[PDB]
RNA sequence: GGUUGCGGCCAUAUCUACCAGAAAGCACCGUUUCCCGUCCGAUCAACUGUAGUUAAGCUGGUAAGAGCCUGACCGAGUAGUGUAGUGGGUGACCAUACGCGAAACUCAGGUGCUGCAAUCU
RNA sequence: GAGAACAGAAAUCUCCAGUAGAACAAAAGGGUAAAAGCCCCCUUGAUUUUGAUUUUCAGUGUGAAUACAAACCAUGAAAGU
RNA sequence: AGCUCGUAUCAGUUUUAUGAGGUAAAGCGAAUGAUUAGAGGUUCCGGGGUCACCUUGACCUAUUCUCAAACUUUAAAUAUGUAAGAAGUCCUUGUUACUUAAUUGAACGUGGACAUUUGAAUGAAGAGCUUUUAGUGGGCCAUUUUUGGUAAGCAG
């Protein structure tokens, strides 16, 4: 069947509805992977991290997440090549929308009732976004910003309503200022996973502490 | 045809024309299905707590 | 092994007795309420259990702050009464039975009321209410979470706060000497095991079979030189004795509280404060990065 | 070290698993019988497999258990055959070990007619004195760490004894 | 067929409480219950005889009898355009002394304590109780309690 | 002050590793004639506290311990929300005025208290 | 999880961890750990006279249930149920 | 239509205190259900490659991202129950064929003390009660919450 406009799932009108026991016969969504570009790079290879930013309360349709994607890694992967960069798609399409099938035929007002028992059948999926919600992250060297806010401005074509690219002043995906993350890596508590890292607590086992970070404990010695 | 269902509009304002009023509790409440065995006993007790103040008031 | 922490932090534990395994909180429910129109009557519980080399059989009432205890007994209490080895054994048990009860009724003034039954034939009969007046003090057993079984220990304490002019509601059908071919208590059985005879005819035929056992055991008893047959004299001499003055003459209480207390904590261990906390882990973490 | 603080040999389990039902089962039961001095329990099935032709409940089994002295004459009399040796497995990691032999009915008694054959196993728990404190119903605490059996103390163990050794292999 | 049962809409109601699960504590079982008190009802989903209706959890009445494991609640019940003596006879798990009765014994015993002592010496003790009146004027004083400025900070975003 | 018995609150008590426990107590522990129960005196039942032990249990202490509890001008008066507007915006929603006001988080603290009875270098 | 001849992924047995991730006739929910779960013993209270009360509600009925009383019982050592 | 009384046994109200709830929110380095990405670690329950030989198929541990009407530790606002006395408290002793081991308690009381305020605020327009009977039992809309629907001057 022809998907429907968008324009009929702008708005955040129903509760949630996800894949469930209750909710069964539901497709795919259409978008599959979430993080791409150098996606394993360590933290410290990407300190910018920008984000683009929906400004209201609406529904974004998986696909619509999928195509934005693909054409934001396109301009970004084109521009500074495959491994300049690392975009993670926070949302997630949890949301499963419905459509009442009918039938449009010849004379179809006999064979159909209407709204008699007009619980629609699932359609696909779509991410709800709250204002202030990240849809959008890429992290990247700070020399990349340009491509990478060029990228995002062509990504946010696809999305319905007004998103804004907002240069977040955290260290990459991490949850730290820039200054004060400097400050923590070069004080030697930070301990590398594949793509984030481990942060060492004032509590703990000391023992553990330091099988993690003996550079912590030579350092503040030295 | 299609007759609604159910809607508890006006009902409020209809509870709070004459106004929802109290029980008017009394003193000696009925003892009705208080413990009979209770009851009993409070029976005697009565019987016997008004011949002993009538007695002593002759 | 290596709990998680959601596991330890959705862990619901038990009622501190219950996680120590002191107390069976069902039956305690049940032991502890009451008819709520009988708003303020305590229900007084029979508590007997036996530690070993002790046995330890009260009177307790169930208030909302706590247990509060009218009468107790224990075992090193019978040596006053005689008896001297075996203090926690069933005819022990039988005893401080007599012992609780006497010293419960002489508590609350039931004294020339309600005497039992001197010459006990191991007859099960509940102490009869006087005629025109108060009924017997009656109180429950509480075992506890030991097992019942036909002819225990616990039912003999059972038997011995019955006897001793205390309403305990009980039935025959676990005392020993109960048959199940027939429905009837062995009064022989129950009043030779009374004062000893299990223990009794033991000892004669540990005597008769070799000396080595009956030596080895019973020991304490060769030391006062006593046969079989005296255990029944001295049994019922203490019952006597526990008849005459259930008085509970307590201990001297030698090297008194104060010594106690303060020898107590000499040797007791005390809980580091913050600050040696604080120093002892700058010092661990001194010496785990002292060029470790 | 410590008095009683050594290992010991509470219970040694002997179990034959007998295919069906019937005769051969009663056959099991009583030589199991005269060898251990007491009469073990039937082992019902405790859930149909279709493949080995055992239906839930129809007496698959027969095991009994064994404590003190005779427990420790018939773990002798086990390795008697075993040549007073084991592996490196067979040693579970709480202490216990086992072994399962192929026949006794003519290994260590006289080969009675109407008995047919049967193979067992032995399995030794193993353990030290004090382990009441988390079977007994009164205040029902657990073992603490260094009372607990582990395998390389159950090794040193059966070093100590039997003039046994590991890993036969 | 739409569903009114017993026990509808009840999913949450009888939840026992987190890490509280299992029989209750005794003290609730060891309390005394007397004709008059006023209390309130928490039901109790672990025991299931004597369970009120999903209605009266966290009502409040008195006590009109007392019974042999039970007792009985007075509460009144809106319904119409009246209220309605419901007459309850609850198992003793789901109910438990409204402090609001001790709470008012207890200023009925300073409120008598009061009068006594204005019956002796000092009279018109204010026996009445007295909202929070408005605060009388004062003086604050600025040693080391300079007052230093605030002015609204900038709009930063943080994202 | 420790221990036991009965408990109240029901983790500030739980859990994981390590250690200590003077005296008393407790426990393990010793043995099966009877009571009692099993296949097994292992549990339970009987007897001795007689052979010994703190090994374990129990108690307690340690852990930049997990957890649990408390508090914070910590997040945050943020989210949310009652009421009001001929307030904004097309709308999704939002700003305000008068109110109420969290949770996650960050940190600091703490790790049983207690009742009755008995008993102990 | 670790183990034990045949016997392997699953046959039986042993130990350990196991806040309940199982079971309770049947849907779903709730509830339950020395039990409301599994096994064993005994029974019929799945009995009578009714009356009162809660829910549906008109505070009608039917249905369901709760709490008693007067009996007689079952069980338990008993409280109790 | 009244009737019984004459400022109250009151209130679509509030404060104090006291509950109760499981929505909004918040939460998944918390349970169940989802989820994206990796980092570190396995028995001869298969290495697929030299029979214990780096050798890939899992599972766990510390993480990270986003969620939930039929998920939740936690948890508002609003709404809601109750109480704020003379129908109460306190003292003493009286009945009971109930209860108690009891001359114990429970209930109902006898006698005695309870003005500055007889015990929070505000108002009370009179308060309470009975009988009787009409019409009505097709609804509609607005702010806010919200169900189905693309949405509706749509339906609920």
């Amino acid at each position: 069947m022809a998907r429907r406009p968008a324009r009929c799932y702008r708005y955040q009108k129903n509760k949630p509805y996800p894949k469930s026991r209750y909710n069964r016969a539901v497709p795919d969504s259409k978008i599959r992977i979430y993080d791409l570009g150098k996606k394993k790079a360590t933290v410290d290879e990407f300190p910018l991290c920008v984000h683009l930013v929906s400004n209201e309360l609406e529904q974004l349709s998986s696909e619509a997440l999928e195509a934005a994607r693909i054409c934001a890694n396109k301009y970004i992967t084109k521009t500074v090549g495959r491994d300049a960069f690392h975009l993670r798609v926070r949302v997630h399409p949890f949301h499963v929308l419905r459509i009442n099938k009918m039938l449009s035929c010849a004379g179809a007002d006999r064979l159909q009732q209407g709204m008699r028992g007009a619980w629609g059948k699932p359609h696909g999926l779509a991410a709800r976004v709250d204002i202030g919600q990240i849809i959008f992250s890429v992290r990247c060297k700070d020399v990349n910003k340009p491509v990478v806010i060029e990228g995002l401005r062509r990504a946010r074509y696809k999305f319905p309503g007004q998103q804004k690219i907002i240069l977040s002043k955290k260290w990459g995906f991490t949850n730290l200022d820039r200054p004060e993350y400097i400050k923590k890596r070069d004080a030697g508590e930070i301990k590398d996973d594949g793509a984030f890292v481990k942060f060492l607590s004032k509590k703990g086992s000391l023992e553990k502490n330091y099988n993690e970070f003996p550079e912590y404990f030579q350092n503040l010695s030295a | 045809a299609k007759s609604k269902n159910h809607t508890a509009h006006n009902q409020t304002r209809k509870a709070h024309r004459n106004g929802i009023k109290k029980p008017k509790t009394y003193k000696y409440p009925s003892l009705k299905g208080v413990d009979p065995k209770f009851r009993r006993n409070h029976k005697h007790a009565l019987h016997g707590t008004a011949k002993a103040l009538a007695a002593a008031k002759k | 092994d290596a709990k998680s922490s959601a596991y330890s932090s959705r862990f619901q534990t038990p009622f501190r007795r219950r996680r120590e395994g002191k107390t069976d909180y069902y039956q305690r429910k049940r032991l502890v309420t009451q008819h709520k129109a009988k708003y303020n009557t305590p229900k007084y519980r029979l508590v007997v259990r036996f530690t070993n080399k002790d046995i330890i059989c009260q009177i307790i009432s169930s208030t909302i702050t706590g247990d509060v205890v009218l009468a107790a007994a224990y075992s090193h209490e019978l040596p006053r009464y005689g008896i001297t080895h075996g203090l926690t054994n069933w005819a022990a048990a039988y005893a401080t039975g007599l012992l609780i009860a006497r010293r419960t009724l002489q508590k609350l003034g039931l004294d020339e009321t309600y005497k039992g039954v001197e010459e006990v034939e191991g007859e099960y009969e509940l102490t009869e209410a006087v005629e025109d007046g108060p009924r017997p003090f009656k109180v429950f057993l509480d075992i506890g979470l030991q097992r019942t079984t036909t002819g225990a220990r616990v039912f003999g304490a059972l038997k011995g706060a019955s006897d001793g002019g205390l309403y305990v509601p009980h039935s025959e059908n676990r005392f020993p000497g109960w048959d199940f071919e027939t429905e009837e208590i062995d009064p022989e059985l129950l009043r030779s095991y009374i004062f000893g005879g299990h223990v009794s005819q033991y000892m004669e035929e540990l005597a008769d079979d070799d000396e080595e056992r009956f030596s080895e055991l019973f020991k304490g008893y060769l030391a006062d030189d006593i046969d079989a047959d005296s255990l029944e004299d001295i049994y019922t001499s203490a019952h006597e004795a526990i008849r005459a003055d259930p008085a509970f003459k307590p201990t001297e209480k030698k090297f008194t509280k104060e010594q106690y207390a303060a020898e107590s904590k000499k040797y007791r261990q005390t809980k580091l404060s913050k600050e040696e906390r604080a120093a002892r882990v700058a010092a661990k973490i001194a010496a785990l990065a002292g060029q470790q | 070290q410590n008095p009683m603080r050594d290992l010991k040999i509470e219970k040694l389990v002997l179990n034959i698993s007998v295919g069906e039902s019937g005769d051969r089962l009663t056959r099991a039961s009583k030589v199991l019988e005269q060898l251990s001095g007491q009469t073990p329990v039937q082992s019902k099935a405790r859930y149909t497999v279709r493949t080995f032709g055992i239906r839930r409940n129809e007496k698959i089994a027969v095991h009994v258990t064994v404590r003190g002295p005779k427990a420790e004459e018939i773990l002798e009399r086990g390795l008697k055959v075993k040549e007073y040796q084991l592996r490196d497995r067979n040693f579970s990691a709480t202490g216990n070990f086992g072994f399962g032999i192929d026949e006794h009915i003519d290994l260590g008694i006289k080969y009675d007619p109407s008995i047919g054959i049967f193979g067992m196993d032995f399995y030794v728990v193993m353990n030290r004195p004090g382990a009441r404190v988390t079977r007994r119903k009164r205040c029902k605490g657990t073992v603490g760490n260094s009372h607990k059996t582990t395998k390389e103390d159950t090794v040193s163990w059966f070093k100590q004894k039997y003039d046994a050794d590991v890993l036969d292999k | 067929g739409k569903s009114h049962g017993y026990r509808s809409r009840t999913r949450y109601m009888f939840q026992r409480d987190f890490r509280k699960h299992g029989a209750v504590h005794l003290s609730t079982y060891l309390k005394v219950y007397k004709v008059g008190d006023i209390v309130d009802i928490k039901a109790n989903g672990s025991i299931q005889k004597g369970m009120p209706h999903k209605f009266y959890q966290g009502k409040t009445g008195v006590v009109y009898n007392v019974t042999k494991s039970s007792v009985g609640v007075i509460i009144n019940k809106m319904v119409g355009n009246r209220y309605l003596e419901k007459r309850l006879n609850l198992r003793v798990e789901h109910i438990k002394h409204s402090k609001c009765r001790q709470e008012f014994l207890e200023r009925v015993k300073a409120n008598a304590a009061k009068r006594a002592e204005a019956k002796a010496q000092g009279v018109a003790v204010q026996l009445k109780r007295q909202p929070a009146q408005p605060r009388e004027s004062r003086i604050v004083s600025t040693e080391g309690n300079v007052p230093q400025t605030l002015a609204p900070v900038p709009y930063e975003t943080f994202i």
